[PDB]
């Protein structure tokens, strides 16, 4: 299952 | 032995008309089993294996809306790197990042990784430690100082050595029987005339699971690398792996000649011998 | 903006025997950027309901891709892999031998 990203940017 | 669950991502942009291409796909060991794309009309995540069409609606909702959710942290990032990398609005570029667990053959966690490439090129990575990264360039900088000041190392840790673990151990469960099942290699040798005089022998591995393997020839007892041929290891198209290694010589000394394969569904070892 | 020019296989799944239905195979890999064309062809001609697998990359970040079709190998019949790519002047096709 996909990782649930608070989200994290570039 | 261990295996492995790697979910890999490619977002392409495109400067003509709209957002990225994206299209995902996540595979356990050598066995692909969802992808998402976004130039299909679904806008769901498929199924790719038997053994992942065992999960529910509650599933397939919930690694939809996850997906989309990467497309669009990718769709951010290419805007970002374009910045980073003071390029023009005009070229299409891409971002790739890859991530996933192994467990070992204790069950247990082995280990996690965490990266990203942008245009082909390393740009950053989360350390075999998962506690800090490895930034390949100045703007790649940037994100690692970001990423460490927001402890992100530190949320990835806890998906990479918790929740990562627990699916890849689900799926391998559920799906057992292909999964956990290696398939060995079924091997021949075929003869090619190339004259009166020489003739390539080759030796084939077809059907194996999973794709790792040795093949190797010996002439009278020791490695032989000067006249050989070998193929890159290469997809079937039913889940399984090919290979062959191919050497020249001279006619009537084939028996000379071994051809030795290495693969984890044998026991010991195979010799072939024409 | 890496490029790297496309590696090409082409190949049957199972061993070809004439006469026996199979499945023609284009392994492309190890290349750069994506976006790619990728056609299957029967005695110089397209060939029109071939499939793909998923884009993947490796290691390296180069892309692989699988394209594939149900064939029947004749003895007569010719078949190849065609493809281009940014990295190509012109597209590179690939005849398909049954013994590799
Ligand atoms: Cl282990
Ligand atoms: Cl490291
Ligand atoms: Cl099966
Ligand atoms: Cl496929
Ligand atoms: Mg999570
Ligand atoms: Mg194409």
């Amino acid at each position: 299952a996909l990782q649930d990203a608070k989200e994290y940017f570039i | 032995g261990s295996h492995s669950m790697r979910y890999f991502f490619t977002s392409v942009s495109r400067p003509g008309r709209g957002e990225p291409r994206f299209i995902a796909v996540g595979y356990v060991d050598d066995t692909q089993f969802v992808r998402f794309d976004s130039d299909a009309a679904s806008q769901r995540m498929e199924p790719r294996a038997p053994w992942i069409e065992q999960e529910g609606p509650e599933y397939w909702d919930g690694e939809t809306r996850k997906v989309k959710a990467h497309s669009q942290t990718h769709r951010v990032d290419l805007g970002t790197l374009r910045g980073y990398y003071n390029q023009s609005e005009a070229g299409s570029h891409t971002v790739q990042r890859m991530y996933g667990c192994d467990v070992g053959s204790d069950w247990r966690f082995l280990r996690g990784y965490h990266q990203y490439a942008y245009d082909g090129k390393d740009y950053i990575a989360l350390k075999e430690d998962l506690r800090s990264w490895t930034a390949a360039d100045m703007a790649a900088q940037t994100t690692k100082h970001k990423w460490e000041a927001a402890h992100v190392a530190e949320q990835l840790r806890a998906y990479l050595e918790g929740t990562c673990v627990e699916w890849l151990r689900r799926y391998l469960e559920n799906g057992k029987e292909t999964l956990q099942r290696t398939d060995a290699p079924k091997t021949h040798m075929t003869h090619h005339a190339v004259s009166d005089h020489e003739a390539t022998l080759r030796c084939w591995a077809l059907s194996f699971y999973p794709a790792e393997i040795t093949l190797t020839w010996q002439r009278d007892g020791e490695d032989q690398t000067q006249d050989t041929e070998l193929v890159e290891t290469r997809p079937a198209g039913d889940g399984t792996f090919q290979k062959w290694a191919a050497v020249v010589v001279p006619s009537g000394q084939e028996q000379r000649y071994t051809c030795h394969v290495q693969h984890e569904g044998l026991p010991k070892p195979l010799t072939l011998r024409w | 903006m890496i490029q790297r020019t496309p590696k090409i296989q082409v190949y049957s799944r199972h061993p070809a025997e004439n006469g026996k239905s199979n499945f023609l195979n284009c392994y492309v890999s190890g290349f750069h950027p994506s976006d790619i064309e990728v056609d299957l062809l029967k005695n110089g001609e397209r060939i029109e309901k071939v499939e793909h697998s998923d884009l993947s990359f490796s290691k390296d970040w180069s892309f692989y891709l699988l394209y594939y079709t149900e064939f029947t190998p004749t003895e007569k019949d010719e078949y190849a892999c065609r493809v281009n790519h940014v990295t190509l002047s012109q597209p590179k096709i690939v005849k398909w031998d049954r013994d590799m």
